[PDB]
């Protein structure tokens, strides 16, 4: 039960920034003419862990990370508040439709460069399988 | 030696390699300050349009995660002095100059020749 | 200076150093979108014809595992617009347009040079 | 006993999967031209334990891992399905021929490249002899 | 509350050096052209800690770090001084509008470069939010 | 353009540059396959013989442990297509052919020009 | 007692392996013209240890290493044969006539290359030698 | 050969590319030393006026956070002799000679090339 | 109170040596024509550790470095005289008149070079400062 | 007393190895004409211990290395035999003039070069030192 | 083409550009073999004179210990062929040819460049 | 060919391009030994004039520390022949012969080209 994780996940996101740019793994996507900032959207694959001694119920632990990239020059501030509303939305224990969030709410620090820079916002999800 | 007519010699070569129908504007954006807790914004746009030339167009890749972008080099002119942090609209796309570049061996260089790359990633 | 005696060369050109007997194809799918969960493909291929000229292949090595991949660069022409994105189909072989590259000094590029690498791996 | 199990790790993989398109060690492949997923084959050696203190009753660990790349541009969906699947069909505990699934049903995070994709499926084998 | 303790710490630094040329994250801003000494500022994100077992109240953690970066070849005696000044400033305990200082006044050791050299300070601020 | 006279003029430049005293053949093994429990070996060997011409020696240095290795290049004809996994046998020598590289910009290549490392190490 | 360790080990390998063609420390050797695989000697110091007090009775580790190397597109099977030949010659505690072999018949991961593969054996020999 | 000659032309040369109207000054501060405890200045500024020209301009990049510094290379006279660690007030902003670079075949050299980077970072 | 302890041995080492050609932090230096040797001098800044729970009585650490350099193809015994008095000089427990040296009296393994070696000796010092 | 115990070791080499040629620490030496071996020597500084609590008992230790170079092609038989010598006459617990061998006999691994070998023999030397 | 001509040629060339008063010789050190035990030399010199052209010099450089080393690159004649593992007599001074570097389009090289390191280190 | 008539001409060339005035030594120390104890120094300078021409000065960067050193190439004659390890005296500075790097194609070479890099530091 891994698919169905990521696709959980992935319907969460876009039932709260459907409108938003954003961008998807393995798709064709450009930036935003008008240089304003867009959403990043990764899947992170964890561990699967066999709890048990008859090797049936197992745990599924995957990582979803969400960089918001903003045009150099243009200050933290907006980027930090947008930032923050990423962290309030995903709160600790939200339950989603296929697993729940087992850690949420974290912010990194800042990537820079000299086109565009970065700040990751990271939490994990966790599902648990029992075999039949 | 003349500077004068190195300037018209470059002008007339920059208008000789260029394009009358391609939309190119410069950004100028200035004069920033944090209030007294540190919430402000820059009230400054200073659109102005411009026209020049371009080459040597190249591709961006990071990760593999197909973001497609690419960046390119620029000859101007001296109106409109280029400076280190602005930006070029280049057919209605945000370019950052992050090398002026000046072909200068004198005072008010007489042409521009800017590196861009285009913004965000 | 007019662009459209250099477009009218470099057609000129390309058609000179080309074979009408290589199939090449090209695809331009696009239009893609999820689903209320997240499950959709983009249904769209767009198969049109191409010719061109091709130049400096290249082999590809990765581990030493024996894979036999192989890559070119190509030249054509200005219609049907090449992007980033897009594939080539190269005598039954399919690859990857990683640079676009246009020979552009105006609007309306006269000509393409694509880099293309093969897909999968 | 070494050499007989990566046999029975090919048989078992050839069993199940031998009219998709797939690589071996040291064999000239070439990809397909449609640009379609192919499937990768490899084996790692792991180490030999001695068990007992006459130097007699061994062990074998071994690692055999199975790749799937996928052309750029086409999702993460389907790569997605046929890991599971691979991860599905080979459960632990499995009994080959000649030995059996220490660890199996593992899914890796994805590599990315400008040119394919692949996501890493792996799991162990392991063997016991008795010397006499 | 990631946003707000930056804004504290900006409030605070502008409050004691409004006059003396800094830079700030993420804004063009140009060296003296007469070769004297700038101020460097920069925010460093922490981690996040989950105190309790309910996942409620909650605690911030970040870096605050200030160079000063001085000409070749005009000694390190002011530089020092400056740097002394700095950590003074910022005494430990000091309580700001939002947050308060968790650990300060540390100087580290000087980065050497042909065009100008840096003696950095660095500090820690936190903060204590309940959620209801 | 016309390639047959390019196909002319390059079958002559190759027998210019040639010696036909060096014995030269090539191997392409082929059609392999397991079996139900995963032992086979191919059965193919299909050596014949081919004429070119070589050039840049260069030397294999791995660890300092004196194992006296080298590899060339070669220039060869359009027939016997080459392909990336074949066997040249060079004055009893076998190389294997890293990268064909043909000297193309049309479908059957007029001549090619492989790399060629020694087999083994 | 370090010479005539590397010379029993020699004596040994040339007992069994007299006609195969193989390679020896820092001399000329040049493959074989017919692409076949060869031998691949090496010998590689430990270390010696004090075991008593009055730093008279000593040991000495060395580890030998044996590698096939085959050429690329000819499969791994009959390297895994020789490779497990060679295992099951050097049987752990076998007496050699100046020392005795401590650790033995290890088979290690496959190393590649776009011109030969190799497979490496390797195990260990050790002596006691009492000074008076 | 005479390097009298040599020095003229160079002298000429260096007179042609260059414009009467841009302020360089140099500064030779000196003379240090620490007190019985380690407190002290160097009170030497040791201001001069110069005059040369400049070319190869160049962009600073450190780690993305938009400081926009740049550094050039000049090439200068014989008089007011240039050493490895002086000051160049090049438009009101100020250079540190890191190499001096004397365009020299023997003593007392016919001209300076310094290479030139901004001061502070 | 760490400028004054880079003071303090400043003092120290110009009341020994103040003939000696050396060199000193972000000062302009050429080495001395006839090629012989000349000092070095470099100053590393350490950590300050809070010693008590009212965060008042505190400490400073600090390391100064003096190097040797002497000109290829000289041999290194004059060297080694010279570093062997420096050592001497820089006695355990030597109180200055800001601080006391921790630990002293260090000579370290020599760095080569085509153009010039180095000798390197190090030692630390300390001071501790109340809070009132 | 660091530049003593060399001089001893140096002292104790020449007199065992005066005829033999040999290389020495920043000298110009050449390589022989013939092709070949050529002794090497080194001396590489190690900790001084301050045992007591007074810091006045101290101790004092260096790690001395000598290596064989020996041509490409002509064997490791002939290398090994001096390298045994070497370790023989540098016997544990031999008592130098200045200190005496704190651990001796040591050979290491061969570095390999395309242009010649090298087979380092390596031991340790101690001398303790009252200070009064 | 011929290639006894270019033979010819090559010998001349090569008989310009040397110094008739160089000793050089060679050593071709071979057939050796372990015995029952592993205690055997190779009892086989081989000494034999040669003359050639050198050039190239260059200078070695491992870790500062000053050991002055030094090693070259060389042309030579078509007898006495050179291999990957032989001992040339330079001025007597030992160097190892670690390249043999035939100029080679047939069998039979005219000439060899091979080169050279200096024994031991 | 004849080398009198190459070392003439090379003679010539190297003093045209020399000025007569700048005091240039060479140092030659030698025959070392270590004492019965290992106290000793070598008791020879050897000092002896010498002229040649110099040319690309070079800077020496290595910490950021300002040590403010250069090293230089020179040309000299074939007298007094250089070596790995010698001293020169440009200028009352010492350099440190790191290469001889002689123009040789025979015995007894024509000129020496050394790279000299300054002492110390």
């Amino acid at each position: 039960m891994h698919y169905e994780l990521s696709a959980a996940a992935r319907a969460a996101f876009l039932s709260k920034y459907r409108d938003f740019p954003h961008y998807m793994e393995n798709r064709n996507f450009t930036p935003p003419k008008d240089g304003g900032m867009w959403l990043r959207f990764n899947y992170i694959e964890g561990d699967t862990l066999y709890l048990s001694i008859d090797r049936k119920c197992k745990s599924y632990i995957a990582i979803v990370q969400i960089g918001v990239v903003f045009p150099p020059g243009s200050g933290v501030d907006e980027a930090r508040l947008k930032a923050k509303e990423i962290a309030d939305f995903f709160k600790d224990g939200k339950m989603l439709n296929v697993g729940y969030i087992f850690e949420g709410a974290i912010v990194h620090q800042i990537v820079k460069h000299e086109s565009g820079w970065m700040i990751p916002v990271r939490f994990t999800v966790r599902v648990d399988t029992k075999e039949t | 030696m003349n500077y004068s007519q190195i300037e018209r010699m470059a002008r007339k070569g920059v208008a000789f390699f260029t394009d009358p129908s391609r939309p190119m504007n410069l950004i100028k954006q200035g004069e920033y300050g944090y209030d007294e807790n540190g919430f402000e914004i820059p009230p400054m746009e200073q659109v102005i349009p411009i026209s020049g030339a371009t080459r040597r167009p190249n591709a961006r890749e990071i990760d593999g995660e197909t973001i497609r972008a690419s960046d390119i080099l620029g000859i101007f002119n001296n109106d409109h002095e280029i400076n280190e942090g602005d930006y070029i609209e280049i057919d209605g796309i945000r370019h950052v100059v992050v090398d002026a570049r000046p072909v200068q061996a004198s005072l008010e260089p007489v042409a521009y020749r800017p590196v861009l790359r285009r913004v965000s990633v």
